[PDB]
RNA sequence: UAAGGUGAUAUGAACCGUUAUAACCGGCGAUUUCCGAAUGGGGAAACCCAGUGUGUUUCGACACACUAUCAUUAACUGAAUCCAUAGGUUAAUGAGGCGAACCGGGGGAACUGAAACAUCUAAGUACCCCGAGGAAAAGAAAUCAACCGAGAUUCCCCCAG
RNA sequence: AGGGUGACAGCCCCGUACACAAAAAUGCACAUGCUGUGAGCUCGAUGAGUAGGGCGGGACACGUGGUAUCCUGUCUGAAUA
RNA sequence: UUUUGUAUAAUGGGUCAGCGACUUAUAUUCUGUAGCAAGGUUAACCGAAUAGGGGAGCCGAAGGGAAACCGAGUCUUAACUGGGCGUUAAGUUGCAGGGUAUAGACCCGAAACCCGGUGAUCUAGCCAUGGGCAGGUUGAAGGUUGGGUAACACUAACUGGAGGACCGAACCGACUAAUGUUGAAAAAUUAGCGGAUGACUUGUGGCUGGGGGUGAAAGGCCAAUCAAACCGGGAGAUAGCU
RNA sequence: GUUUAUUAAAAACACAGCACUGUGCAAACACGAAAGUGGACGUAUACGGUGUGACGCCUGCCCGGUGCCGGAAGGUUAAUU
RNA sequence: UGAGCCUUGAUGGAAGUGUGGACGCCAGUCUGCAUGGCUUUAAUGUUUGAUGUUCUAACGUUGACCCGUAAUCCGGGUUGCGGACAGUGUCUGGUGGGUAGUUUGACUGGGGCGGUCU
RNA sequence: GCUUGACUGCGAGCGUGACGGCGCGAGCAGGUGCGAAAGCAGGUCAUAGUGAUCCGGUGGUUCUGAAUGGAAGGGCCAUC
């Protein structure tokens, strides 16, 4: 008696896993109550794909749209000013709520929630590293150029 | 009627034939116990006078698979 | 088919006939009370009581028809419980019981013999029970053979006391 | 052949071989009509709580015997051309 | 007939007439007889059915050895001796008879064993529902009044009416004797006798079924039957006995 | 009171009383393969089984044997593995 | 708590200074814990065997309700109770005149007793 | 004193039994012992000291062995 788990189950749970059990547990509890399904094959060797449609198909080539990675590299230059002045300083600041919306009229657009940056550059003007990573794995790169009004 | 109902295992006769080989016409009756099977699909708890091992059948050849038959033969169910 | 006939102990009576159904022989139908599976209910068999329709009618009471049970199916209903089943109703179709032997199956003696008696025999016999047919069962190799091959089953004669 | 007729009859009678005979009803063969049935052509698929096994019994001529094989009440339980 | 032995006072027979017991089948061995002969002969089956065909197969012509094997020899043995069993034996198939085997096996006969049914209108318990008990006797408990007591006890008279109580018909039963004993009768008659409001007695119907019932228990009763009913089977049980 | 209907009515059986013992209720037990039922529509002041046999005075010693009751620590030990 | 697997020790970061355990043939030395110039044998992961607890979800219920149903049976549902116990099937040790089939010799100056069977 | 003849295979022919059996046995073959040698020895002076068959157990053997080679088992010989 194998049967595949369907939820909790103490020393043998996986919301979906085949584990050897006693028939005194099935047709008595593990089943009659909705907590398992016999190794009827029709749910294993005929459901393998079904019970594997997030790895063998998704997590491995999942290109649903996670192309927003390096996607940003050849654009209209990610020059994001910040109002400079005062003996060669600046006025405001640049971080996320500016790099993302930058592609406003550009039709496209990036999520300021998807980026990589160790610390936060103080008042300068050098290219920022607001790298726009579409997903943890596949990241990217983004710059900044504090121009002058 | 001490019948397996699911496999039909009926009580057969025999001889206890004690040491020295002595005729002792007896009988061997099935295990049987009658259970409360959960058809689930039909949402019913049909109770059948099933016999040991004969149960391993329902738990192997299928519940509603067996319930299918037995019901085709015209048995209670 | 025919000159004779109305069965017998049975005459008599009273009649039918003699070309062409008078009688009589066969085919087919009609009628076919009451009991009896007996089936509307009940019951000491051949009897007692009822319902729903129908009928006569100067339309009462009483005659007649249908009303068992189970099962398969269809339809309508329909509990605990929303559903849903269970259960109920109806309709149709089938069953029911009787049988001589042979047949398949479920159960299965003892006397007896062994010069006693338990193993063993009697014997899977007697008997009991269910089921089927004019036959039943059996039957197209997970068979045998023995290095050649045979080729489903069933009955007969050998092998062989 | 046989039977009867007042004793034992081939030719007295009934029969007897032989030859025919059916409105209808049906057993059976064929012959076909209606419904139901499904032919053959390629590509397939080839019978799991089963076969075996432990326990107890039973059938095999065969009294478990060194005893195959078959059926199983009880527990198990595989391969898969 | 049975016996050592029977007139036997041992058995059986009243008599008559009719019936009444060594058969039948298959197999095996002989004897006789017929056929053929180192060969004899078919089975089922076919069938212009007692023919004819069929020789499947059976017996015999070879035997010894536990066999392998050998063979007029072979075993035993290490033994090329002796000794055992063989070789100079005609068989075979019908038909009739004698004998055996398996059958009921000459015939009649148990007491019993097993299987399935039928019986509680008799009887034994019980269940339900109805009926019966002439007369006569005894006099318990309880109560009422007097007494009495501190009140209770206690006491007397009356009252009251109990009881597997008493005497005794019906009724139920059955201790004694006589008669009956081919009875009036397959258990009674007659003269006495026991209980008779009780574990009483009785009508009606019902329930217990055989290795089972029922039993105030005797092995008693379960239809004139009981240490296992009756009827029908197994069944022609078996019978070294008569 | 009962009893051998048909040879024994008794000193036999039965009885009320006695003791022992079992039974917690789905009771013990009995009929029945089972369902079910009697026990009992009762519940230990109850029911069953055994023996004794009103009542009065009593009922001694024996637990080695058999049975039964309690212990089971250890020895021997079934199927099974 | 046995037995197992073998997963980890013991033979076969900086000195000192101390804190519990080890069998020793001891005059021991080890072994860890802080502070500080492959066998031979035990623990965690694990498997299985034992006993014992607790649970529910089989299983029981001759508790109480509801419907079938103007039913005491029965079935389904609800709830309580008990609960892997009890119970049953197969196997198995014990017990077992309750029941059943049988046995329980012969000679013998009748039988038995005694004695005797070669 | 020296030894293992209480040997192995057979056996003319006898005795005694209903039979199953049982006893006597000269001599033949192979190999032993004892004696110088003839020769004696196949258990004891002799007659009691005993169990059939079956079912099996142990050793031996190309006897057999169910398609073949094996094996189990079976036979033979010894033996309980
Ligand atoms: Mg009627
Ligand atoms: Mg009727
Ligand atoms: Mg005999
Ligand atoms: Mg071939
Ligand atoms: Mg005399
Ligand atoms: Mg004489
Ligand atoms: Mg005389
Ligand atoms: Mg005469
Ligand atoms: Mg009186
Ligand atoms: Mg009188
Ligand atoms: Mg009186
Ligand atoms: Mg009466
Ligand atoms: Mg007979
Ligand atoms: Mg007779
Ligand atoms: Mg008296
Ligand atoms: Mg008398
Ligand atoms: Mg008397
Ligand atoms: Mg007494
Ligand atoms: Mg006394
Ligand atoms: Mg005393
Ligand atoms: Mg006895
Ligand atoms: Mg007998
Ligand atoms: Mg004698
Ligand atoms: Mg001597």
């Amino acid at each position: 008696m194998q049967v595949i788990l369907l939820d909790k189950v103490a020393n043998l749970g996986s919301l979906g896993d085949q584990v050897n059990v006693k028939a005194g547990y099935a047709r008595n509890f593990l089943v009659p109550q909705g907590k398992a399904v016999p190794a009827t094959k029709k749910n294993i060797e005929f459901f393998e794909a079904r019970r594997a449609e997030l790895e063998a198909k998704l997590a491995e080539v999942l290109a649903a749209a996670n192309a927003r990675a390096e996607k940003i590299n050849a654009l209209e230059t990610v020059t994001i000013a910040s109002k400079a002045g005062d003996e060669g300083k600046l006025f405001g600041s640049i971080g996320t709520r500016d790099i993302a919306d930058a592609v406003t009229a550009a039709g496209v657009e990036v999520a300021k929630s998807e980026v990589r940056l160790p610390n936060g550059v103080l008042r300068t003007t050098g290219e920022h590293e607001v790298s726009f990573q579409v997903h943890s794995e596949v990241f990217a790169k983004v710059i900044v150029n504090v121009v002058a009004e | 009627s001490r019948v397996c109902q699911v496999t039909g295992k009926r009580p057969v006769t025999g001889n206890n034939r004690s040491h020295a080989l002595n005729a002792t016409k007896r009988r061997f009756l099935p295990n049987l116990h009658s259970h409360r099977f959960w058809v689930e699909s039909e949402k019913r708890f049909v109770t059948l006078r099933v016999s040991a091992k004969g149960m391993r059948v329902i738990d192997k050849k299928g519940i509603d698979t067996v319930l299918a038959e037995l019901r085709a033969r015209g048995e209670k169910y």
